[PDB]
Parts: structure tokens; sequence; C-alpha cells
């Protein structure tokens, strides 16, 4: 079965969509349409995102689907079969969730990886580049896979860095070292 | 867009404040989507016309327990928030009224002259807001008054196997309250609120008939929630009865509330909870069943001198479904209550009526809520009865009994016969003090066991004839002085040959 | 108009029907699913929302094809009552099971009554 299996419902949907469109080898098309519909949900911010709430019927839901393919009939069609399915299963609150999840699967198929450099403050671009280079250089990025290394600001972590990718982290941060230090002086 | 416009077309067009739409309903418990201005414990008016209060608030679905039937509710209806937590009219007008849970006169004595409304849950009187219990409460049953005294504020649980005239023990209390009620001085009066939950309409009808027969519905309030009437209304029924009581208590009037039977309250909460799908506790009763009973019972108090004088006194009634004292509903209540008045089925058959099982009957708060005179006469009455019980066990192992043991036995037998007293016959303290004096001072020991009841009737008649002055004094000062003890001693001696 | 529905489920003798229109029989209405056994009389007991009720089936559930049309009788099952009930043996849904022909009845009354 296609690489990367995202456990959990709604990602059971994503997995299905992913695997189905991988076997139809039209993942770029799917992804593109998913971005577009995700965008048109976001760009229908009231009265089409604020009515993803359940309350509507099956029959009222069907007319929501019709409105969705009315906004742009540039949809892939496998994702239109998915839209019907989501209507029938009467969930669409986790629609963009499924889209995001498909995105993870898709960009895994592309090979793209995401990382993180949580810090208390946004670091040098030099630091960003050096780490991206380093990670690509290191076996940590296997290559044939890319790194969107994202520094995030988490003031809660005081100074430091934590490099993250592939569920493998190196955490050289001041807070954590301080924790161990405080503890060693409680002895 | 045409899409956005059409989405507006299918939009709910309700902000689901003050309203929300039913989405599944059945089993007497609705579930609504909306109501985002819902207040907890609020009353919500279904557009079927039904009103149901709302007890469960979920992360999208307000769970509204119907008071009505579900055969009028239909899924997809709107329910509109009453905006009020449940409240009942409370007033003086409840005197001589049978009222259902929502306070509708079900005896059709027309509208209640209500001086207020009160709320179903009200926080109990604090430590500082209470004063210690002084005044007595008499049921006019010799055994109750003598053995397990009832004081104003005190919680005493009548417990024992179901329908052993379970209703009747409590009703006896109501009947003796005729004596104070007929009189004057409201601080010496107890107005009586008899709450009957879960009992058949016919049973209730018998109760109202008895009370009207003894003309005691000149001071009774009957709060009712019959068996047919909904489980939510049954759940709400003790707590709104309490509110009715608090109005008396608040006015500074001393009153007494009979909650018969709480065992059916527990069943009601069981149904309610299990169809709100809260995880069930042991014996299929959720954990807050202990809480349910405790919050109800602790709203009885004898208010501090500062905060008037009014004391609501409570008598909970639990009907044990096997006599199993370890059943969850009995266990919870036993801990909560200030005394327990265990009855025994075998003793009912033995002909002890009331069938009070003296050894299992206790009053933790103890004497300081019984007549001083009656305290004097019944001083060793407890000890004698206990000794009689011990001796009785020995006697049934057929071991040869020495005369000293048979003194106990002979005294014990007479005492047992002294306890007996047919239903619906209160007895004033002035005429319970002599009988107990006679027994404790061994004047009964002589006379033959069969005719003890005859002697009792006659003894009272004799005191009514000759020492009626003595009786007046026992009533008036309620403590046996040296002079009274001698007078009484002489009187008993005078009629000791009958 | 006949309130059609389909049999979504037959989990024991607790058939679930799905009405396909917003006309929704209320709780304690009665429905007849016509069968080669005549019919089965069912009584609506829950609305499970989205026009799918859950109905107690007061006659034996055997052979039901899932997705079988329903028709709404409306209100509780109405028995036949009279002074002409005397001598008759009347069935659960009310039928002359003593077979002295159709029960002559003036008034037919709903099973559920407050």
């Amino acid at each position: 079965p296609p690489p990367v299996r995202l456990f959990g419902v709604e990602g059971t949907y994503a997995t299905a969509l992913y695997q189905a469109a991988a076997k139809n080898s039209s993942i770029d098309a799917a992804f593109q349409s998913l971005q577009k519909v995700e965008s048109t949900v976001k760009k229908n911010p009231k009265l089409g995102h604020l009515l993803l709430n359940p309350a509507l019927s099956l029959k009222d839901r069907n007319s929501v689907i019709d409105a969705i393919v009315e906004t742009h009939k540039n949809l892939d069609g496998y994702v239109v079969n998915l839209l019907k399915v989501l209507s029938e299963n009467n969930r669409l609150g986790c629609f963009e969730k499924i889209a995001s999840d498909f995105g993870v699967l898709n960009d895994a198929h592309n090979g793209l990886l995401k990382g993180t450099v949580t810090s208390a403050e946004p670091l040098d671009p030099k630091s960003f580049k050096r780490i991206e280079k380093a990670l690509s250089a290191s076996k940590l990025v296997g290559q044939g896979k890319s790194l969107k290394l994202e520094n995030v600001v988490k003031p809660e972590i005081k100074g430091g860095l934590i490099v993250e990718l592939g569920d493998k982290t190196v955490d050289l941060s001041i807070s954590t070292k301080i924790q161990k230090l405080n503890k060693v002086l409680e002895d | 867009s045409i899409l956005e416009e059409r989405i507006k077309g299918v939009s709910d067009e309700a902000n689901l404040n003050e309203t929300g739409r039913v989405l599944a309903v059945g089993d007497g418990i609705a579930r609504v989507f909306g109501l985002n201005n819902i207040q907890a414990e609020e009353l919500v008016e279904f557009s079927s016309g039904v009103k149901g209060m709302a007890l469960n608030l979920e992360p999208g679905q307000v769970g509204i327990v119907l008071f009505g039937s579900d055969r009028l509710v239909k899924e997809g209806e709107l329910v509109k928030r009453t905006g009020n937590i449940v409240d009942v009219p409370v007033g003086p007008g409840l005197l001589g009224r049978v009222v259902d849970a929502l306070g509708n006169p079900i005896d059709g004595k027309g509208p209640i002259d209500a001086a207020g409304r009160s709320r179903a849950q009200v926080k109990a009187p604090g430590i500082l807001p209470r004063r210690s219990v002084h005044e007595p409460v008499q049921t006019g049953l010799k055994a109750v008054d003598a053995l397990v005294p009832i004081g104003r504020g005190q919680r005493e649980l009548i417990i024992g196997d179901r329908q052993t005239g379970k209703t009747a023990v409590a009703l006896d209390t109501i009947l003796n309250q005729k004596r104070w009620n007929n009189g004057s001085d409201e601080s010496k009066k107890l107005y009586c609120v008899y709450v009957a939950v879960g009992q058949k309409r016919s049973t209730v009808a018998q109760l109202v008939q008895t009370l009207e027969q003894h003309d005691a519905m000149k001071y009774s309030i009957i709060v009712a929630a019959t068996a047919s009437e909904a489980a939510p209304l049954q759940y709400l029924a003790p707590f709104t009865a309490a509110s009715i009581g608090e109005w008396f208590r608040d006015n500074g009037k001393h009153a007494l509330i009979v909650y018969d039977d709480l065992s059916k309250q527990a069943v009601a909460y069981r149904q309610l909870s299990l169809l709100l799908r809260r995880p069930p506790g042991r014996e299929a009763y959720p954990g807050d069943v202990f809480y349910l009973h405790s919050r109800l019972l602790e709203r009885a108090a004898k208010l501090s001198e500062k905060e008037g004088s009014g004391s609501l006194t409570a008598l909970p009634v639990i009907e044990t479904q096997g006599g199993d004292v370890s059943a969850y509903i009995p266990t919870n209540v036993i801990s909560i209550t200030d005394g327990q008045i265990f009855l025994e089925a075998e003793l009912f058959y033995k002909g002890i009526r009331p069938a009070i099982n003296v050894g299992l009957s206790v009053s933790r708060v103890g004497s300081a809520a019984q007549v001083k005179a009656l305290k004097q006469v019944a001083g060793s009455l407890k000890l004698f009865l206990a000794q009689y019980r011990e001796v009785a066990a020995f006697a049934q192992f057929g071991s040869d009994l020495d005369a000293s043991t048979k003194q106990t036995l002979v005294r014990g037998e007479r005492l047992t016969q002294l306890l007996k007293q047919n239903q619906y016959s209160p007895l004033a303290t002035e005429e319970q003090v002599p009988l107990i004096y006679a027994g404790v001072n061994g004047h009964l020991d002589g006379i033959e066991l069969s005719r003890i009841g005859e002697f009792e009737s006659s003894f009272l008649s004799y005191l009514k004839s000759n020492h009626n002055e003595l009786l007046t004094e026992i009533r008036e000062k309620g403590e046996l002085s040296k002079e009274l003890l001698a007078s009484l001693k002489s009187a008993t001696e005078s009629f000791v040959a009958t | 108009t006949p309130i059609t529905g389909k049999v979504t489920a037959v989990i024991g003798a607790i058939v679930d029907v799905h009405f396909e229109q917003s006309e929704l029989p209320a709780i304690l209405n009665a429905l007849e699913i016509k069968t080669p056994q005549g019919k089965l009389v069912l009584e609506v007991a829950q609305h499970l929302g989205e026009n799918t009720v859950r109905t107690i089936a007061m006659d034996g559930t055997e052979g039901l094809v899932r997705g079988e049309k329903v028709l709404d009788t409306g209100g509780p099952i109405s028995v036949p009552v009279g002074r002409e009930t005397l001598g008759r043996i009347i069935n659960v849904i009310g039928e002359p099971i003593d077979e002295r022909g159709p029960i002559k009845s003036k008034l037919r009354k709903p099973i559920h009554a407050d």
C-alpha cells in the first residue's frame, strides 16, 4: 500500500483519497484541486465555513456539495467523488483537516519534509541556512527529500534551539539544561 | 457568489440563542442542537408545548429532559429557552393544597396563594446559621417518643422493609401534630408537609382521605409526584418540596417534611442519568447519588436565634428492598441521617405495631429533644429492653433460667406489651408519662400479660377520673418534680390492684 | 400522501425505518410495512434524526428485505372497541382471531392513552 500511513479517522479518509489517487496517478491534480477548494472554503469565510457545522440534513448537505462544485468546476473529480462520500457520511467539519492530511501524504509522496527550530526569538537567516544545509548534508535528511525548516517563536522555551525533523530532535536549549542543572543542585 | 447566496439560503437563520432545534428525541430525553445562551438547570419550553428542564450541556448538544411525554415532541422542533432555573411558587396558601411537582393544584382547590417563588436547589444553612436543638417533636407513638426522640431540625430515617404500612408510621406523626396545631403559638406548632413520590394515584387518594378524615388537612400540605408522572418531575420532586419547606422555615415557622420514599427518588435519578448516558455507578446509580441525597437532606435545620427560630425537621423514609443494610441506596442514606428508626417485618407479624426494632433503632443526637418528665421515666427503659433482648436469646436456647434472669424476662415481657399500640391513635405525653412510669417502677410486672392492654386503657381512665389534676400538671410543667413523683407513685399504687 | 420510508436496519424485531421526506411520523405513531405475511405493524419509538426513526415491530420480523417500503398508519395502533368485543378474541393489533368474522366496531381507540 502507498508509503506513509496516517492512523486515525479522517486520516482514514485521507489515506483512502491518497491511495486512490496514487493508484489513479493523479495526485498533483488532486492536490491542486484540494488547495483550490480549501482556498475557496477559506475565501468563503462566513456562510460556507461557518456552516460546516452539522445541523444540515443529507438533502440540505447535497445542496452544499452542489454549491462547492458551483464555485469552480475545476475540481479533480476523484475529489468530487470524495465530496459526495463526505456528504453521505455526513461530515465536512473535518474537510480541511482531510485536505491537510492528504497534503501531508502528498508532500510525503513528493518527498518534502518539514522541520522546526523553536526558539524564544527568530534567529539569524545565517543560522537558518546553515542548519538547512547541515541537515541536508547530514544523513538526517536522506536526500530525495527536502526540508522546510521553520523557525517558530515559542517564548516559553527560553532561548536555545530544538532541531526537529523525522521524529528525531536534538534539543540544545537553555531551559532544558537549566532544568537538569537545578535538579543536580537539589542533591 | 451564487454558491454563497445559496449557502445563505440553506443557512439556519437562527443564532441559536434563545432557541435551538431538536435533533434526536425519544426515551423521554430530547437532545437539541443550539441554545448557546443556555443556563444550566434552566427550564426550556418545547414548541410542542412541553416544558422540560435541561440537565446536560454537551459540546454541541443540550440534553433536555422532558417533563411531558415524547409523543407530543417530534424531532426538528424548536425549543425556546424559558431563561429561568426551576422555581416553584411558595406561600402560606399551600396549607390545605395537594400540588403536583410544578405546583399545579391537583386537588383542584384552585390557585395557590403564593407569597414567593423559590428555587429547586438552595444552599443549606451554615454552621453559624444554626442553633442547637431544644424543642421536642412527638409522634404520639410511645416507642418513638420514649426510645428514639425526635427534635426540631433533626433528620431521622424511617427504614425497614417495603409496605409494612411504611406510609402509616409517618402518618402517625402527622396525626399527633393535631394537638399543637389546634392550639395557638406558632412556635409550638409544626406545620406538616407530606411528600409522596412514586406512589399510585389511588395510594395518594387514600392519604388525602385519611388526612381529611382526621381534619389534619387543616395544617397539611401534600406535595405529590405520582408514579405515572414523569421521571424528571420525580427527580425534581423532593428538591422542590424542600423549597416549599424552606418558606416555612424562613418565616420562622417550625415545620416538618416527610420525604416518602427517597428510594423511589433514587430510581428516578437512575432512569434520568442512564438516559442522559452518564456512566452508571454501583447498583446502576451514578456516584452523585450520594450527593443527590445529601444536598436534599441537609436543607433541614434549626435556625440560629439570630436567624429566627424556624426549624424544618425532616423524616426521610427509605423502604428496604430486602432488609439488606448494605444496599447502596440504604448505605448512603444511613450515613447522611442523624438517626435511624429500623423496623422489622417479623415483629410486625409478632404483633408489635408499630413494628420498631428497638435494637436496630438509634438516635445519634439523643435526648435533649424529649420532655424532661419523659426523660426521667424512660431512664432505664432502654437498658431494660436491651437486657430483655439478651435474656430472650438465652431463653430460646432452653437453658434453665434462674429467678434473677426471669425477673428480667418478666419485666421485659410487660415492656414489650407496653410498646404495642394500634395505628392511628396518637397519645399525649401527659398520658405516656404514667404508662412508662408504671412500667419502669415495675407496677406492671405483677399483672397478667394478656390483660396488660386492658390495664393500660383502664389506668389512663383512672387517672382521668381521679388524678386529672396530676395529669394537668404533667402537661403544664412537663417535668416530674418530687411532689409529682410522689403523686404519680401514689396514683399508680392506687390502681396497682387495677 | 403516503409517508414512504425504507428499512435501514433490521436488528432483531427493532427495525429502523428511514423516512425520505420531512414529513416525520411522531413518537408512538404506527407504521405498516406490507409483506407477504400481510403486514407488520411497527410503532415509532425513537427519532434518531435525519429522518431515521427506530421502530419497535409488534409482529414477527422474518424475511424482511433491507430497504423495504414503509407506509404511515399515523398515531398509535387503533384497536376496535365496542360492546361487540364480547365473545370475541382479539389479537395484539386487533383482529378476529376467534374467527367469527370481522369485529363489528363503532369506535376504534388508540392503544396508548394517558
